[PDB]
């Protein structure tokens, strides 16, 4: 008594969404935002998929051969909401939603009484360099983030585990690089 | 914290069950009827061959993989 | 003429490949062609089980009300291939097979003798910093690249259509910040 | 510049075929068609008040968005 024509339909809706989310661009903020959206909802369609061939082959009696297939699919997929478990509360430790919007493996942030910037970054390095200028922004790596308050003395790169701590060292204005209206701040890692 | 007791639980059942002798001799028959099945009718001889010579293979080097589930939670992103 | 269980064992992969990818990390190289490779495996399930279920609904002569649909996926895939068909291309501009493994915007590269140095970037900025140290090794963004020959004086990023060249101005040493063992150096963009 | 001139073409061959008044009646009847076999028993005033209402709305913003084919395909990264 389940129709078929869901089966169908489910995976038709989760070609779409895989065939749309490869190629959204992840420019401005708002693509991330519909790539991010674009990606749950086929997640959400992914689950209904499997769950209703689960209830198809449980239906006709063909799930033995396939059962440990299903039960890996349902182990990554714990997984996977395990790691959006992280992101989300990944997010909470920044009060940014920057976290889910990107992927990276690590969130430079820095709060203050305006805002709190979270800016993405790749791995621990022993030193990071923070752009700020051209109204004006702040910049790591070629990813931006808007220009609210001042900077501060000591940054933290957040994974979900580790916490590294920055350190402003050095500052690098106009007069020493010849990089018109442009500065650079210079963090080293504290032991 | 959390996550990593409930990853290195997982690890470590998964270790202890396949510790189990007729665990090989399951995954052995599962070889042979992935080749049965097949159309292609060299499979026969491929899994003889190389199956039966590197399945002890593959089950000990899980043994040793699964000596360290930190390494493994870790890689999963679910630990250090 | 055709067997369905084809469709549920395709959908089954596809649900497996899923979810193997986004539980993937991105830290290290091997990591990174792994999860390029599972995503190629993924499109090819995805192309797979889409032209099986359009032979299906075409067995049956259901094809007429989603007709329509099954063009967009095929479109959009088609935009997808032609995406590929520039990283690939892309590759061959910078020699490196970086912009297959990374999804980055753009990629900074520069040529020497002895290596091919391109490391992703997020942005087109009107300053980039490259921190050479800690053996030493390249890294921008906490994108790192292994250190085989020296710097160049003109570095450029590659975008598939965009190429811009930048200049380097200064270099900071380890005696003008105080951080050991590390070196700066500030390229501005040429206009 | 070779994805451009497909990509521009596509895009105004779209807006050439759209720009037919039947379109409108075959997207209107669709969209009527959408809701009819929908299990909501209050999709019928929900699609003849918002889309009866709003499709001409959509149907000029694409009019809007075909007439800069360069800025669409900018936006899907085939063009500058």
């Amino acid at each position: 008594s389940l129709p078929f024509g869901w089966l169908i339909v489910g995976v038709a809706l989760l070609a779409v969404f895989q065939s749309a989310s490869k190629i959204i661009t992840l420019k401005k903020r708002w693509q991330l935002a519909l790539s991010k959206g674009v990606h749950f909802v086929c997640n959400l369609l992914l689950l209904f998929v499997t769950v209703y061939s689960h209830l198809l082959l449980v239906a006709a009696g063909l799930e033995a051969p396939f059962l440990y297939l299903y039960a890996l699919v349902y182990f990554l997929q714990s997984i996977n909401f395990v790691r959006i478990i992280m992101r989300l509360w990944l997010c909470w430790k920044c009060r940014s939603k920057n976290p889910l919007l990107y992927d990276a493996n690590y969130f430079l942030c820095w709060h203050t009484n305006c805002y709190d910037y979270c800016i993405p970054y790749n791995s621990v390095t022993s030193s990071i360099v923070i752009t700020s200028g051209d109204e004006h922004d702040y910049q790591i790596g070629g990813y931006t983030e808007k220009w609210e308050s001042g900077v501060k003395d000591c940054v933290v790169l957040h994974s979900y585990f580790t916490s590294d701590y920055y350190q402003l060292y050095s500052t690098q204005l106009s007069t020493d690089t010849g990089v018109e209206h442009v500065t650079f701040f210079i963090y080293n890692k504290i032991v | 914290s959390l996550p990593c007791d409930i990853c290195k639980d997982v690890v470590t059942a998964a270790g202890d069950m396949l510790k189990d002798n007729a665990t090989e001799e399951e995954i052995l028959v599962y070889l042979e009827k992935t080749c049965d099945w097949l159309p292609k009718p060299n499979m026969s001889a491929s899994c003889k061959e190389i199956v039966d010579s590197y399945l002890p293979v593959i089950l000990d080097i899980i043994k040793g993989e699964m000596s360290r589930p930190g390494e493994v939670c870790s890689a999963l992103n679910l630990c250090e």
